[PDB]
């Protein structure tokens, strides 16, 4: 049934400033709407307008962080919202057509170049006042964008208006002999209430002529603008399954009308249950069916767009259209997701969101087991990254990006608004009000509030599980394989799981030792942590459970799949410029939506070996694989919490396929692109290493300044070349925090039969380019003393980085190594530079201790 | 008898605001169940879970003032715009649809809650000081605002983001003027005072009023519109009245002290009717269920008087009943889905029953008194969960209590009174209606039940030699336990014109019988002559089979078994068979001296009062005067002495000893005066 769930966003978690990068009052002379803007560059104007009527903020969509954010402030208010607000392109430079409230009309340009770029270029005039009509007695609700020479307005009092441009930026009037004064007043219309017109509520085009508005009592009333004239008036109220006996009537400006196709649905209340989808053709208007939708929250969902398209990839690829139906009710909102598979419109497949975030379905089923996280003095690393920024500094201070208000306490708006924005997760600013198709097809929910969205993306049909699992019935037999192993798991708690999830990491470390059987392996696990910690009846529940389900094919389907991809690549990806808040959430979120629910996938498997003695060498590929994707998923589930400023750049920067942006339009792009970094992180299963490639650079980058979260990112076995290169890096993991004695020694462990070979890929960051370390810092320092050495070469290059940020006891312990340490001592001088200038380098870190020996017969 | 009862524990919740514990209400609404205890800071409420600490789980406190003023557990809500099950999927999103409110007693100050877990952001809404009792959610996102003159403004909450509107819905000065009606509750819970039924009965987006008279209105309030309208004001205090009397005789002056008081409302399909007269202090009831059949709301026949066999006694402290059943939707049967009605006083569960003329019966679940006490009881409040029976217990914190005369004294005190005491301990319930069915009084359910329930530890085991060899022992505390239950509640004491105290002093000469059946030296073939002869058997190596015939029984008995003593004969006199007898002597001879030390610890003054007038009657054989029985010990005696001019010194020291030692139990009849000067 359902594929597609929420990722929530706030894009203040990648950086550390509790609100966006810059603000900018340019002087024409925020929260309630967000629609972008189609252009023809592909990188879209995320126009939010306020509540407030004269604020609207004009920013990038993707390049958001960077480029260049501007709010206008109108001089007066728009003459309604949003509905005098229409917004396209004529000219490379966008056309702000808005009616000023107080008379006239408005047009304002703005560059695809001042917008989308830093900093202003745009000045002189671009603000043009003109008063083609008298708006000040005659007040229009809605503009109506038709044509870059038409965008009629629409008046009250009285009729349909023409506004024609002539150059683009000046009006002259064009009236139209439709009606709204020979209508407001009829027979069920009414002109002394805000309620019950035949002007409008929602006009859509049919085809540069034809034109129905949807007014207030649900009329679409056909006019033909040939001729002025009425072509045929329909009432849905008898169109319908709605009588007008207990017809909500629409007392409000809104948005019911949606096309792109055939398909023109008109919603109407009753107390918010049937939803309608009719269909027009060039008129005669068809009806069909109404559809009970799915609601909830006591149907107090009001709706503030729908939009539909041509069919995605989803679990299934294949329907008629997905009519993107938005709902929110304060703090809430929901995508519910009437997708019709046809003309019929009672056939459907209903895809539900989810109105909480990520990381509430982790407390509300619990994969908080892996939660790592700080308190409140390391709470300004990482309480600063869970919420964002932006949550983490305020707590009451936040009073219109969630539009939850304050009052006094003998009201209950102080105490509300108190406890919500602390309950914020993400969630919140995730006001849902608007939906636009980026790219091609993007379903693209712009939300009320700037530098937040709801993110709909492919989430696929094997990220759902474990969240979603009782309402939908996509996958396969194994499907229902790992919901009767729920059946297990979820009955205990999943603190009793993680340390049966702990014995697991001891396998690989070695704790419990590899060159075992892994029956016998987890017969010691059947010793420890689940020793009446299963349940009898779950026993004997979990071993039919599983016997009904083929076991070698169901392992097949699941391990060589899913949580393996294969090769995954660049299929056509264009780049946007930039590291940037809104292109780090789809590398960052979506992976690890991907990599915690194969955690708790490979949790849930490797508990039914535990309480048997069938073979699990017959599951021997199966099992070890799932070991060895356990400790690559773990190292990742102690640092997304802990840092969403970090881990976004680092499977960024692993192939430069990713760059530092990517711009995603369609599915085919993103399926791959989410595959690529799952892939990355299981490095199938061992491909290379990352925590050799992932590691090494970011250690000498950020270490450095100061995450210490990557003593949870060390983590390996230590078994092959690990205790090689691993030793290597975990030494440089202390040495560029500057704690010196773990450097000392877990440099010195390990031998080096490296000389120049490179099997360390490390850069020093110097803060402007790399300086080249295990091959162009080994070429130099380690061959002027010529002849890499075994010990004592790498010890001279320990032993001055160490003096030079600062430790002489550490450093003269390790050059009172390569004195005495020097394997060529026969005294001939190509080979007194490594027993010349080492036993230099020792005298001088011993004369400001000023000694007692160490200069007795070396003076 | 333990029906279809599940009676155990659930659990014990989360604990910030179960850090109270103390007995009080509960609000619970019919969604999935939540639990209230309240809480002096905060009302803390709960969704009951067995993931059982926090992990799906909200335990979400909501506002009360930490003043003078306050609030109490039925004051604090959890609003549903549309009364109508949806506050599920609000447990991790915390959509509105679960709001909430509270209008503080004497200050009318609002706080509404703008979401479940978002309560930073509060409105202020009056009528001014003094128009409160209790809150309730209406439909339009509404509240409730009852007061106890029996006014209910309704306060109309916009539906957008919550923010309350003040207005004065239906009632005003209406009933604040009756006086002549009690509006004043003393039964208290928002499912108890009043209620609004989401799918429960009737009810479904309908407000509901029974006042303590039974004063019956209906409100409806259209969401879209913001109008309480009013649908009935009916009394079904006129409904009912009439065969509340043609029941339960009421005599003239009771008649005119005489009070009904309707003290519960259960969507309008339950009203629970205290019949009480001010001289007794016994609150009887009559459950008088009125289901409407056709037109709704109004007077039926189908209003059905059920007269309660139940009696409740009061008790002025943890005074608070209260009716909460998951699924009374039902006027016809069910009996695998929890509908058994309960009643608590707060120290109880009392498993009743209803549909009893909804229906031909609905085979309910036992009537009657119906204790539970079995581990510090004590309710905060009962509910439901999940549609199943929750009550909310005090100190044990969630057990489930859910639910999914004569010839009960005279061959089912073999089967009923079998069952209510071989087990009371996983499940108490059965005690009372059975042992009350012994114990309430006729002639000869006094007189024969402590004769034939103590037949019932004669059927202890369902096999017939499990039971007369090696749990013969585990047979004989189950002698002592089945008259443990007779002693407490009073059954002996009223006796035929056959001694009572036969059931005593069989478990005197029982301790000779076990002796022999678990220590085997070759007295256990004694047991032979004695049992083959009084019915004729299986007649094989076993006569340790058939012994739950001898089981209750020492009338001829002890004649018989004393016979095969006799039957150790031929020729005796040098010393040989005489191992035999020394072997005869060590178990049994000790077990005839007891009956000084096994009726010195009990019967001292119940068989000198009931042994003594039973002994004038004797006929010879029947067992009376007989005690040990004249002329079988005497020649017992004389086996003994006989034995020892057929021995040495050393044999016939023990067997001699041990001869005179019980002299004294052929005395004990007038020998238990020693403490004491007294056909």
């Amino acid at each position: 049934m359902a594929c597609l769930s929420r990722i929530d966003a706030n894009l203040l978690q990648y950086y550390e400033k509790p609100e966006p990068n810059n603000t900018v009052d340019l002087y024409v002379s925020g929260s309630e709407y967000s629609n972008c803007l189609l252009l023809s560059n592909s990188e879209y104007i995320c126009y939010h307008f306020s509540s407030r009527s004269t604020l609207l903020t004009f920013y990038p969509l993707s390049d958001a962080y960077h480029g260049k954010t501007i709010n206008i402030h109108l001089p007066n208010a728009s003459m309604n919202q949003r509905y005098t607000l229409t917004i396209q392109e004529v000219e490379q430079q966008l056309l702000v057509n808005v009616i000023l409230k107080d008379g006239s009309f408005l047009t304002l340009q703005l560059p695809l170049s001042f917008l989308f770029s830093s900093a202003n270029t745009l000045n002189g005039e671009w603000f043009h006042l003109q008063n083609p009509y008298d708006f000040t007695v005659r007040v229009p609700h809605f503009l109506f964008y038709v044509s870059p020479q038409f965008s009629v307005v629409f008046l009250e009092d009285g009729g349909l208006l023409g506004l024609k441009k002539v150059d683009g930026v000046h009006y002259e009037p064009l009236l139209f002999n439709d009606n709204s004064y020979l209508k407001s007043l009829t027979r069920f219309f009414s002109r002394s209430s805000k309620s019950d017109y035949d002007s409008v509520i929602s006009c859509k085009l049919f085809h540069e002529r034809y034109l129905i508005v949807l007014t207030q009592n649900c009329h679409l009333k056909i006019w033909d603008l040939t001729s002025f004239t009425l072509i045929q008036d329909y009432d849905m109220v008898s169109q319908s399954d709605s009588d007008p006996s207990h017809f909500r009537k629409v007392e409000a400006v809104g948005e019911y009308l949606s096309l792109y196709n055939n398909t023109l649905v008109t919603l109407l209340p009753l107390e918010n249950g049937l939803f309608q989808m009719g269909t027009l053709l060039v008129l005669t208007y068809t009806f069909q069916n109404n559809i009970p939708t799915n609601l909830s929250a006591s149907a107090i969902w009001s709706i503030v767009d729908l939009v539909l398209t041509r069919p995605l990839e989803l679990n299934v690829e294949a329907s008629y259209l997905n009519l993107i139906v938005l709902w929110k009710s304060g703090t809430a909102s929901k995508l519910q997701i009437l997708n019709v598979n046809d003309e019929s419109f009672k056939n459907y497949e209903w895809i539900e969101s989810v109105n909480k975030s990520l990381v509430d379905l982790q407390s509300e089923h619990d994969l908080d087991i892996v939660t790592k996280t700080g308190d409140v003095e390391r709470g300004f690393c990482n309480l600063k990254s869970r919420y964002g920024t932006q949550i983490f500094e305020r707590a009451q201070q936040i009073l219109s990006e969630n539009k939850i208000i304050m009052a006094h306490n003998e009201d209950e708006e102080y105490l509300a608004n108190l406890e919500t924005i602390l309950r914020d997760v993400k969630t919140a600013f995730n006001e849902a009000s608007s939906i636009t198709l980026y790219g091609d097809e993007i379903i693209l929910v712009n939300c009320f509030q700037p530098y937040n969205h709801s993110l709909y993306k492919l989430n696929t049909t094997v990220e759902n599980w474990f969240y979603n699992m009782h309402s939908e019935t996509d996958g396969s037999e194994l499907f229902k394989y790992l919901r009767t192993l729920n059946g297990f798991a979820s009955t205990l708690s999943n603190d009793v799981l993680r340390s049966i999830s702990k014995k697991f990491l001891d396998i690989i470390t070695g704790e419990l030792p590899d060159s075992m059987t892994t029956v016998e392996k987890f017969t010691d696990i059947f010793k420890n942590c689940l020793e009446n910690q299963f349940e009898i009846t779950n026993l004997k529940i979990l071993f039919d459970e599983l016997n009904s389900f083929d076991i070698p094919v169901v392992l097949n389907d699941l391990i060589n799949n899913q949580m393996k991809p294969g090769i995954f690549w660049k299929k056509d990806f264009i780049s946007a410029i930039k590291f940037d808040g809104f292109t780090s959430i789809i590398s960052l979120e979506s992976l690890h939506q991907l990599l915690s629910i194969h955690y708790r996938i490979t949790l849930q498997v490797l508990l039914t070996f535990v309480l048997f003695d069938l073979d699990t060498e017959i599951f021997g590929q199966h099992i070890s694989t799932l070991l060895d994707l356990h400790y690559k998923q773990f190292l990742l589930l102690n640092l997304y919490r802990q840092d969403k400023c970090l881990l976004a750049e680092v499977l960024l920067k692993d192939s430069s396929e990713f760059s530092f942006g990517v711009k995603f339009f369609n599915y085919g792009q993103l399926i791959a692109y989410i595959d690529s970094l799952n892939s990355n992180v299981y490095n199938i299963t061992e491909n290379s290493f990352f925590m050799t490639f992932f590691r090494s650079y970011i250690i000498e980058n950020t270490s450095h300044k100061n995450i210490r979260f990557f003593l949870e990112n060390v983590e390996c076995p230590f078994y092959l070349r690990h205790n090689e290169v691993q030793e290597f890096m975990f030494a440089m993991t202390l040495f560029s925090c500057g704690n010196f004695d773990q450097s000392y020694e877990i440099f010195q462990l390990h031998d080096y039969p490296e000389a120049i070979n490179d099997k360390l890929p490390t850069f020093l960051e110097d803060l402007k380019s790399e300086n080249y370390h295990g091959d162009s810092i080994w070429k130099d320092l380690l061959c002027t003393f010529t002849v890499p050495y075994r010990h004592s070469a790498f010890y001279y290059q320990l032993s001055l980085l160490f003096d030079r940020n600062n430790s002489q006891e550490f450093a003269l312990k390790c050059i009172s190594k390569s004195a005495e340490y020097s394997l060529k001592e026969i005294q001939i001088e190509e080979l007194q530079d490594f027993k010349e200038k080492q036993h230099i380098h020792y005298l001088n870190l011993l004369i400001h201790f000023r000694m007692f020996e160490e200069v007795l017969d070396v003076l | 008898e333990n029906n279809r009862y599940i009676v155990k524990t659930l659990q014990t919740d989360y604990s910030s605001g179960f850090s109270n514990d103390d007995e009080l209400n509960g609000y619970i609404d019919m969604q999935i169940g939540y639990g209230l205890v309240n809480d002096h800071k905060k009302v803390y409420i709960w969704n009951i879970h067995s993931t059982q600490k926090d992990t799906p789980y909200i335990t979400v406190p909501f506002r009360s003032d930490d003043n003078d003023e306050i609030a109490v557990a039925p004051r604090c809500i959890l609003t549903f715009p549309a009364t109508m099950d949806e506050s599920p999927l609000a447990l991790n999103p915390n959509d509105q649809d679960e709001t909430g409110g509270l209008i503080i007693i004497k200050g009318s100050k609002a706080i509404y809650y703008e979401d479940i877990n978002s309560i930073n952001n509060l409105p202020i809404n009056s009528s001014g000081g003094e128009k409160c009792d209790l809150m309730l959610n209406c439909e339009p996102a509404g509240i409730v605002l009852s007061t106890n003159m029996g006014r209910i403004f309704f306060i109309t909450i916009r539906n957008s983001m919550g923010k309350p509107q003040l207005k004065l819905g239906k009632l005003l000065n209406k009933p604040f003027k009756l006086g002549i009606w009690s509006k004043i509750f003393n039964t208290n819970s928002s499912v108890v005072s009043l209620r609004n039924g989401p799918i429960l009965g009737k009810g479904t987006r309908l407000v509901y009023i029974t006042t303590n008279k039974g004063i019956f209105q209906t409100w409806q309030l259209s969401a879209t519109n913001s109008h309480p309208t009013k649908l009935i004001d009916v009394n079904i205090y006129e409904a009912i009245l009439e065969s509340l009397q043609d029941l339960y005789p009421f005599a003239h002056g009771t008649l005119k002290i005489w009070d009904s008081h309707p003290l519960q409302d259960e969507s309008s399909q339950l009203f629970l009717s205290s019949i009480y007269d001010s001289s007794c202090n016994e609150t009887y009831y009559i459950l008088s269920t009125i289901i409407f059949d056709s037109s709704s709301n109004s007077f039926t026949i189908f209003s059905t008087y059920r007269l309660n066999t139940f009696m409740e006694s009061i008790t002025d402290t943890k005074f608070k009943p209260k009716i909460f059943i998951p699924q009374m939707e039902n006027a016809n049967d069910t009996n695998e889905v929890t509908s058994i009605l309960v009643m608590f006083p707060n120290a109880v569960v009392i498993t009743q029953v209803n549909s009893k003329l909804d229906s031909s019966y609905s085979m309910r679940r036992k009537w009657e008194d119906i204790v539970s006490l079995r581990n510090d009881i004590d309710i905060i409040g009962s509910g439901y969960d999940s549609k199943s029976l929750y009550v909310l217990t005090k100190q044990m914190g969630v057990l489930q209590f859910f639910v999914k005369e004569v010839g009960f004294v005279k061959s089912h005190v073999d089967q009923a009174v079998y069952f209510s005491k071989i087990n009371a301990n996983p499940i108490d319930f059965n005690l009372p209606p059975e042992i009350s069915l012994d114990q309430e009084s006729i002639e000869h359910d006094l007189k024969l039940t402590s004769e034939e329930i103590f037949h019932s530890n004669g059927k202890y085991i369902p096999p017939m030699l499990n039971t007369l060899g090696q749990h013969l022992s585990v047979r004989k505390e189950f002698f002592q336990n089945f008259l443990t239950f007779v002693a407490k509640n009073f059954n002996y004491k009223i006796s035929p014109e056959l001694k009572l105290d036969l059931i005593e002093k069989f478990e005197i000469l029982n301790c000779c019988i076990k002796f022999n059946s678990i220590i085997r030296q070759s007295d256990v073939l004694n047991d032979i002559w004695e049992k083959t002869l009084s019915n004729y058997n299986l007649t094989q190596n076993e006569h340790l089979t058939t012994k739950t015939v001898v089981i209750n029984s020492p009338d001829v008995f002890p004649v018989i078994f004393k016979q095969f003593l006799n039957h150790v004969v031929f020729v005796l006199f040098p010393s040989q068979n005489q191992n035999f007898k020394l072997n005869v002597t060590n178990l049994i001879n000790l077990c005839f001296y007891d009956g000084i030390l096994e009726e010195g610890e009990k019967t001292i003054r119940y068989e000198l009062l009931e042994l003594d007038p039973m002994e004038v009657d004797t006929s010879k054989l029947p067992w009376f005067i007989n005690f040990d029985y004249l002329n079988c010990i005497n020649q017992c005696f004389f086996d003994f002495t006989f034995a020892c001019e057929e021995e040495g010194s050393l044999d016939s020291y023990k067997e001699g000893l041990l001869k005179i030692v019980k002299i004294l139990y052929y005395q004990f009849n007038q020998f238990k005066i020693w403490i004491n000067t007294q056909d």
